[PDB]
């Protein structure tokens, strides 16, 4: 996982 | 008449369609309907960071802060916004923020964290060898 995407 | 949370999961969509100007207008319709949740400012400041334009992403930083102070990925997004306005000393210590915040919510964002640190540390120090 990237901390670069939405929730 | 879409809810909160069906014009969050739309702008989501259109993220992954790389639509960032679109998405951020969603998050913006999301923010609408419920202006308390700090998710919707965080979303749309990456929406902003993508589409350049790191004044209105900071923003949002404050106001996801503003709701949530332990935010990882708003001290994260706030980070990268003060490394493209050359705030080094900042950037970085919103960026060790963000990490310590994962490592205390057991968050797993594999490297980007330090990978961010090694980044901002290194444009700090470019700063410096620019100028002599």
């Amino acid at each position: 996982p990237t901390i670069e995407e939405v929730d | 008449s879409p809810s909160a949370q069906e014009l969050k999961e739309q702008g989501n969509r259109l993220f992954v369609g790389r639509k960032y100007p679109e998405a951020a207008a969603c998050y913006g319709r999301a923010i609408t309907r419920n202006p308390l949740v700090a998710v919707y400012y965080t979303n749309r400041a990456l929406c902003y960071l993508k589409m350049q334009q790191p004044e209105q992403a900071l923003a949002d930083c404050r106001r996801a802060l503003e709701l949530d102070g332990q935010s990882v990925k708003a001290h994260f997004f706030l980070g990268q916004c003060q490394l493209e306005m050359e705030s080094y000393d900042e950037a970085i210590a919103n960026l060790q923020r963000a990490y310590s915040l994962a490592k205390e919510q057991r968050l797993n964002f594999g490297d980007d964290i330090p990978s961010a640190l090694r980044i901002a540390k290194k444009k700090r120090w470019n700063s410096i060898e620019e100028r002599r």
